């Protein structure tokens, strides 16, 4: 099916505590494979997936220098942005950068995207045409003017349409065993008495990959999304994910309710009934 | 790989 | 913009007493990134606790996963202690074996 | 553009050589390259906003590169060795990216010599045009030979009546080896100046071949009796013949 | 794969190859004596791009590029490098190729003259001049004879260009009739009688 590779950059300034802290991670559709921390002892790009280990020392050495430069690049960006918003040097601010490229079942290019944020709000983003920038506020025009004059959009588009998909396809082939396989959700249902007049019914989805999944309760075919406790999908730590959904039931109306699980690893949407 | 373009903002 | 963290406490595998398992505290939807998270066994902090690599979601909110190996019992109570700049006091979330 | 000093530097083994580079004001990157063969360059180090980014090409020892401020950059070889001789090039790009236009300096030509007694200034001689040429093609080609210099740090210029000329002047691109077998062979060079036969026939016209030799300096000390191969200029003149 | 020779006005195509997956490729030339200068930049998402007399092509699949110069001049004689930047921080330079633009000689007049030193008549040199671009000069290396390479002068005001080369030795058994041996001089090379 479809696949993607995304990188997440985080630069947090430490006024007085020292120099800005920089962290970088990269993923393959849900699976992290690289790591970098400016405060770590190694000061190197480290492996986080088994299939990236085979890359030679040349790959690690240059990728370390690539990401190290970005930390320096962000360091001056903290000072530059602090000027745009007329902020004081003692405040701690953060710069977050999100970029990646999307491929298809045939491996051909689908979409590229690059987004930058300042203090949890959108700052500037590359539009889907890979030729123009979207500025969020007044200070974002200033970066937009500088980036337009520097032909930054042309430089970024070359990576997304080019080297990004070239290495994305290389990673998938190297990790066919783990990245291209889907684990269907292992489902089960549980019963909790909340009182003598009512009870709690929870529908579980365990050990599935990828993260996209849909859990819904139905009362005789009628969705109960209003009286439903939904929890955010969570990682199990072994590369799989979890999700459970609860509903409050009358003490004798358990079998009237059904749970519907939708996941790409399952050929057909599973229906679970008491 | 890595493709963040750094142009100083 | 500061976002209050969301806290979930659970186990990697379904809990069976006497068998090895992993205890997870998944913090998500919080901003800024500076956060302190501890795992508590009967209210006492666990020494060897590892954590995931810092990352964020689409709305620029961070998420982290703290984990440690443990063997559940019928008597031991586990909970996650999280403190954040958006929290005046630390928040304690007890481990529910079915939640 | 990009300014590099010194243009040339010949020094004995064991001294300290400091290279100076002034990048174009406003540029946020500085690059250092050295070049041993006319073919591909060699990368040394690279800064952005006075902060180093990549120095994988710098030699592990004796080599040190600094950028004290945004407007200047220095490269230091602490113990000069004959294996460090090359042309060192300084380049600057704006916004610090290598996906942009790189503006290079004129470069610094550094030659480090083991035996400093091999340095010899050139011998400049001017040869007068043949009467056969004046009768056959009605032109006059003067020939200049700079014989016997080491190392290959020369700059030849043709002067008539106190003004340098470039029309008809063609200096050879690379020098020759007088004894090509030897490693420390002393070099040679040639150049030509073609003028109209009527101009050569005027006895009021002056022709001078001017060769500039970069060699020793004041610190470079000399304990021999062959004068001193100093940074000098050697010339030879020839007047017009009716 | 080291040097190219092309006459004036004709078009020149230079080729090079790179190994890393790139996002942008650039062409640089370095005139003998000065620093390298940028010619043109072509991005990986592009196939051809042109500036003035410079036309460049990029093949991502074959990892190679070509530069085409239309209406070449003597000023275009230099060494041409191609620089491949895989990211915004990495940049690798190629081996480089020597381009030599031969002048257009409309009126060849091969001749081997002899010149006398202006300080004293003891020393003498031989000058091979006014031959066309086809002729190539050979280094005989007879242990005392020295022969220089060809070098084009431009009498810009008079609109005249000519190739020239120099030979000299410091012994007897040396004459201008044999210094430039018949390998390879034109048959009608003018040999004066001193």
């Amino acid at each position: 099916g479809s696949h993607s590779m995304r990188y997440f950059y985080t630069s947090v300034s430490r006024p007085g505590r020292g120099e800005p802290r920089f962290i970088a991670v990269g993923y393959v559709d849900d699976t992290q494979f690289v790591r970098f921390d400016s405060d770590a002892a190694s000061q190197r790009m480290e492996p986080r997936a088994p299939w990236i280990e085979q890359e030679g020392p040349e790959y690690w050495d240059q990728e370390t220098r690539n990401v190290k430069a970005q930390s320096q690049t962000d360091r001056v960006d903290l000072g530059t942005l602090r000027g745009y918003y007329n902020q004081s040097e003692d405040g701690s601010h953060t710069i977050q950068i999100m970029y990646g490229c999307d491929v298809g079942p045939d491996g051909r290019f689908l979409r590229g995207y690059r987004q930058d944020a300042y203090d949890g709000k959108d700052y500037i983003a590359l539009n889907e045409d890979l030729r123009s920038w979207t500025a969020a506020d007044m200070a974002a025009q200033i970066t937009k003017r500088k980036w337009e004059a520097a032909h930054a959009a042309e430089q970024q588009r070359a990576y997304l349409e080019g080297r990004c998909v070239e290495w994305l396809r290389r990673y998938l082939e190297n990790g066919k065993e783990t990245l291209q396989r889907t684990d269907p959700p292992k489902t089960h249902m549980t019963h909790h008495p909340i009182s003598d007049h009512e009870a709690t019914l929870r529908c579980w989805a365990l050990g599935f990959y990828p993260a996209e999944i849909t859990l819904t309760w139905q009362r005789d075919g009628e969705d109960q999304t209003q009286d439903t406790e939904l929890v955010e999908t969570r990682p199990a730590g072994d590369g799989t994910f979890q999700k459970w959904v609860a509903v409050v039931v009358p003490s004798g109306q358990e079998q009237r309710y059904t749970c519907h699980v939708q996941h790409e690893g399952l050929p057909k949407p599973l229906t679970l009934r008491w | 790989v890595v493709g963040a373009v750094g142009v100083g903002k | 913009i500061q976002r209050t963290p969301k806290i979930q406490v659970y186990s990697r595998h379904p809990a069976e007493n006497g068998k090895s398992n992993f205890l997870n505290c998944y913090v998500s939807g919080f901003h800024p990134s500076d956060i302190e998270v501890d795992l508590l066994k009967n209210g006492e902090r666990i020494e060897k606790v590892e954590h995931s690599d810092l990352s964020f979601s689409k709305d620029w909110s961070f998420y982290l996963l703290y984990y440690t190996e443990f063997t559940p019992t019928e008597k031991d109570e586990y909970a996650c202690r999280v403190n954040h700049v958006t929290l005046s006091q630390p928040k304690i979330v007890k481990w529910d074996r079915d939640m | 553009g990009v300014i590099q000093t010194p243009r040339h530097k010949v020094t004995g083994k064991g001294q300290e050589a400091t290279l100076w580079c002034e990048p174009i004001s406003g540029h946020s990157a500085v690059f250092w390259y050295r070049q041993t063969i006319v073919q591909g360059l060699e990368f040394l180090t690279y800064f952005r906003n006075q902060a180093p980014i990549d120095d994988s090409g710098m030699p592990k020892e004796r080599f040190s590169a600094q950028m004290p401020n945004q407007s200047h950059s220095t490269l230091k070889i602490q113990s000069t060795q004959p294996q460090d001789s090359a042309v060192y090039l300084c380049a600057s790009s704006l916004e610090g990216t290598v996906e942009e236009t790189l503006y290079f300096g004129s470069g610094t030509r550094l030659t480090v010599l083991e035996d400093l007694k091999n340095v010899f200034p050139p011998e400049v001689a001017v040869f007068e045009p043949s009467e056969a040429e004046i009768s056959h093609t009605q032109k006059a080609t003067l020939v200049c030979l700079a014989t016997g210099f080491y190392p290959d740090h020369v700059e030849l210029s043709w002067w008539v009546n106190g003004k340098e000329v470039h029309s008809g002047v063609c200096t050879d691109p690379q020098p020759l080896k007088e004894q090509p077998a030897l490693n420390d062979s002393r070099y040679a060079l040639s150049s030509r100046l073609r003028v109209s036969a009527t101009f050569w026939q005027d006895p009021r016209n002056h022709f001078r071949c001017q060769v500039q030799f970069y060699g020793l300096s004041e610190n470079d000390e000399w304990t021999q009796d062959r004068a001193k191969p100093v940074t000098q200029i050697v010339s030879a003149e020839a007047w017009g013949r009716a | 794969s080291w040097a190219l020779s092309v006459h004036e006005g004709e078009s020149v195509t230079v080729n090079c190859s790179y190994k890393t997956s790139i996002t942008a490729l650039q062409w640089y030339r370095q005139k003998s004596g000065k620093g390298p200068a940028q010619l043109i930049l072509i991005r990986s998402n592009e196939r051809e791009k042109r500036n003035g007399r410079l036309r460049a092509t990029l093949d991502t699949s074959s990892q190679s590029s070509s530069l085409s110069i239309t209406a070449t001049r003597c000023e275009d004689t230099a060494v041409y490098f191609c620089a491949a930047s895989s990211g915004s921080w990495q940049l690798i330079f190629g081996s480089g190729t020597q381009l030599t633009v031969m002048p257009d000689i409309q009126n060849p007049d091969p001749a081997v003259y002899q010149l006398r030193d202006s300080k004293s008549s003891d020393k003498s040199v031989c000058l091979f001049t006014d031959f066309d671009s086809q002729t190539n000069v050979s280094q005989s290396k007879d242990s005392d004879v020295y022969i220089t390479d060809k070098c084009v002068l431009d009498m810009r005001s008079m609109d005249f260009k000519s190739n020239s080369a120099v030979a000299w030795s410091n012994k007897s058994d040396f004459a201008c009739a044999n210094a430039f041996n018949n390998s390879i001089i034109p048959e009608d090379t003018f040999f004066p009688s001193p």
